[PDB]
């Protein structure tokens, strides 16, 4: 009270000095019985990658995605994430993840990013400015390069316009550079739009092949199917806990509800769009979520000119959660509740007042 | 031949439980009192999404074809209800002029909504009849397919969805029991 | 409607609270209206923005 | 190396066209590409190097 009022001498009255908050005692985590591991091995340890002009988009779903396997392998030269930190990928759960697989030169790796330009960014593989996900790449000089040159990897050099985000153009129509039609035939100012990469084991790093996998992560108002390597814990009810339900997190007290969710509904919201119910992702029971109690803390004091004894009111909150007197205004501790009705001195609320009398604080 | 859609074509826009509340949502819905084409086979436009309904006793309608060419060449989405289940494929199927792979999945007034990934909502009720009900999602198909036209495989009605604003009324049990089309008339506004 | 003068006060105050609470769902240019989600995705220097 | 040089050539072609504000520049760059493409296919190192050096000067003129 003295610090709140910035005074050594405190006058008689009731002052709000702080906030009471019930703290969580444990953290409950629940996931469905998915023992499937996400097929990253089929992407990262694949024997063949697609050409950049015709990249391979594989969808990942209904599996456990352990990203420590990739992140901490140190087998990658590039691991750049946008909209997400690479160290939190295991905590997040996604509606899906897309793995876009292709081969480019080492000097072109910088083009695989939002906001970038260049023949790859513009004609082969375009990422949106608001791209969310991680770009992972590694040197594949000992995999794709061949002594006589590996020419099985194509890229687009010519196009009529730039690509839209995630647009895949695999047309082989002869590009018209000049004023006359090509009619599908190469010749004067007419060129096949795709060029090969001359990948050789003796190339300098800029010209060595790199295998690139772009993991696009979708975080939408929809159920996760791709979820990190987290264990489920026991369900705890009627206590203040932290929680995680398929990536849905918060702090609160959970109780069994009488709400009837439709067969397709996973969670509910109140009239102000605040989550107030969840379907446990294991037993499929519906629980209500109510926030852990909190309220202002007020100090009821006689002036420090008379006494340094104080009583403390915890607003709203029950005495079972915090001379203990439960009243409508909150839980009042330190004041003695008496039968005798006196003229009001320090008001508390809901008809209750307190005073210092023959001496101690009474309510 | 056209009929009055009345107040049909409403569905749960998401998978969130709500109750005793009026929720304002922006999505593709069949506009209230719009016209639906009455068929009693052809390839029809898909547009933004499709409202489909049928009234059958013999249960002749079996499925739908969705795509851009519906003639090999590229991928088409084939959804067929046969015997005890529904088989869904996205192969480069060669279809007949009169019909009746990257993804495969296996699962009276019947209302359906087909919209773009591709989601399917439906409602089945005993007895285009006037009244109100909401359709609910029964399958989510995570398919990267371009759909501009579709064909019905064997009376039925076809309407089209629009980016229409709706106010939906959820009852105590979280069921949508009523709705307002915010662009139908001044009173609804 | 006779007591509308008292009801109007109740409605205005209740409306003010509903308006305030609903603002928590707004992004204000952020990647998410939910603070807990921002902190579950981004590292400190990016989350701060 | 001829393959590294070919890759340099196509990088220069892309950039040279990218900054080719006028049409005459585009025409010259396309001609240079075609000559390099033929030289590459026929393993003519000197013609391929010549085009690359010419493209570098062309691009420098466009940028500076
Ligand atoms: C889906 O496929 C159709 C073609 O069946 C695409 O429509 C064409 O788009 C081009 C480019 O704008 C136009 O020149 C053609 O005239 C259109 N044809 C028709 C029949 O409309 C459509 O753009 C594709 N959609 C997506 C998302 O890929
Ligand atoms: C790829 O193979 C290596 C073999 O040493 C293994 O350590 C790594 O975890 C594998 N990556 C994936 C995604 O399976
Ligand atoms: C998970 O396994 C338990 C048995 O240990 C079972 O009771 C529960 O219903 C299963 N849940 C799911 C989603 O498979
Ligand atoms: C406050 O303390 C002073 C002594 O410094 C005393 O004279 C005065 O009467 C006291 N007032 C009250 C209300 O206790
Ligand atoms: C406090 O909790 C008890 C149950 O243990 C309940 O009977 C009582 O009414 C509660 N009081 C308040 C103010 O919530
Ligand atoms: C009021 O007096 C009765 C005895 O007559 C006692 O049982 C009750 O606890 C008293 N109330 C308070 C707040 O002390
Ligand atoms: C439906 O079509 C008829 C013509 O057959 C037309 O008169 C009527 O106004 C149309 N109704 C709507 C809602 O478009
Ligand atoms: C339905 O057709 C599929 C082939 O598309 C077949 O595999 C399935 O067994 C058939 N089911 C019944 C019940 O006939
Ligand atoms: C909710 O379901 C119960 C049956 O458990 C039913 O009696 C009640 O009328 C339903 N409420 C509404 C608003 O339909």
């Amino acid at each position: 009270t003295k610090c709140t009022l910035k005074s050594f001498t405190v006058e008689k009255g009731i002052y709000q000095t702080s906030n009471f908050r019930v703290q969580p005692t444990e953290s409950i985590v629940r996931f469905p019985n998915i023992t499937n591991l996400c097929p990253f091995g089929e992407v990262f340890n694949a024997t063949r990658f697609a050409s950049v002009y015709a990249w391979n988009r594989k969808r990942i779903s209904n599996c456990v995605a352990d990203y420590s396997v990739l992140y901490n392998s140190a087998s990658f030269s590039t691991f750049k994430c946008y909209g997400v930190s690479p160290t939190k990928l295991n905590d997040l759960c996604f509606t899906n993840v897309y793995a876009d697989s292709f081969v480019i030169r080492g000097d072109e790796v910088r083009q695989i990013a939002p906001g970038q330009t260049g023949k790859i960014a513009d004609y082969n593989y375009k990422l949106p400015d608001d791209f969310t996900g991680c770009v992972i790449a590694w040197n594949s000089n000992n995999l794709d390069s061949k002594v006589g040159g590996n020419y099985n990897y194509l890229y687009r050099l010519f196009r009529k316009s730039n690509l839209k985000p995630f647009e895949r153009d695999i047309s082989t129509e002869i590009y018209q550079a000049g004023s006359t039609p090509c009619n599908g035939v190469e010749g004067f100012n007419c060129y096949f739009p795709l060029q090969s990469y001359g990948f050789q084991p003796t190339n300098g790093v800029g010209y060595q092949p790199y295998r690139v996998v772009v993991l696009s992560f979708e975080l939408l108002h929809a159920p996760a199917t791709v979820c990190g390597p987290k264990k489920s814990t026991n369900l705890v009810k009627n206590k203040c806990v932290n929680f995680n339900f398929n990536g849905l997190t918060g702090t609160g007290v959970l109780t069994e509800s009488n709400k009837k969710f439709l067969p397709f509904q996973q969670f509910g919201r109140d009239i102000a769009d605040t989550t107030d119910a969840v379907r446990d992702p294991q037993t499929l029971e519906i629980l209500d979520i109510t926030p852990c109690s909190f309220g202002g803390v007020s100090v009821i004091t006689p002036g420090t000119n008379t006494s340094n004894q104080v009583a403390v009111l915890y607003q709203d909150v029950n005495c079972t959660e915090v001379n203990v007197f439960q009243t409508r205004a909150g839980c009042l501790i330190g004041a003695e509740h008496v039968n005798n009705s006196y003229e009001c001195d320090i008001p508390i609320g809901a008809g209750i007042c307190a005073s210092y009398q023959t001496q101690s604080i009474i309510a | 031949a056209y009929t009055n859609s009345f107040t049909r074509g409403v569905y749960y826009p998401d998978k969130v439980f709500r109750s005793s509340v009026l929720h304002s949502t922006q999505d593709l819905f069949l506009p209230f009192f719009s016209n639906v084409t009455w068929f009693h086979n052809p390839v029809l436009p898909f547009n933004d999404g499709v409202y489909f309904a049928s009234t059958e006793k013999s249960n002749i309608i079996r499925g739908w074809i969705f795509g851009t060419t519906l003639d090999s060449k590229t991928q088409s989405l084939l959804i067929v209800n046969n015997a005890t289940n529904v088989v869904i494929k996205v192969c480069e199927f060669q279809f007949c002029n009169d019909p009746f792979c990257t993804f495969e999945y296996v699962s009276n007034l019947r209302e359906f909504v087909f919209k773009n990934y591709f989601k399917i909502y439906s409602k089945h009720t005993p007895i285009l009849p006037q009244g109100f009900s909401a359709l609910e999602p029964l399958v989510d198909l995570p398919i990267g397919i371009n759909i501009t036209r579709f064909q019905t495989l064997l009376a039925y009605y076809v309407g089209y969805l629009q980016p229409r604003t709706f106010l939906l009324k959820y009852n105590e049990n979280g069921t949508i029991t009523d709705a307002v089309d915010c662009a139908l008339d001044p009173l609804s506004e | 409607s006779a007591l509308g003068k008292l009801q109007d006060v109740v409605n205005q105050n209740a409306q003010a609270l509903n308006t305030l609470v609903k603002q928590l769902s707004s992004n204000f240019g952020a990647i998410s209206s939910v603070l807990n989600d921002i902190l579950s995705r981004l590292d400190p220097p990016e989350a701060e923005v | 190396n001829d393959d590294e040089l070919h890759m340099l050539m196509t990088d220069l072609v892309y950039e040279a066209l990218h900054f080719a504000k006028d049409e005459e520049i585009k025409k010259r760059v396309f001609q240079l590409f075609e000559l390099a493409d033929k030289a590459y296919k026929n393993n003519d190192r000197q013609k391929l190097e010549k085009v690359v050096e010419e493209l570098k000067e062309l691009l420098e003129r466009l940028l500076s």
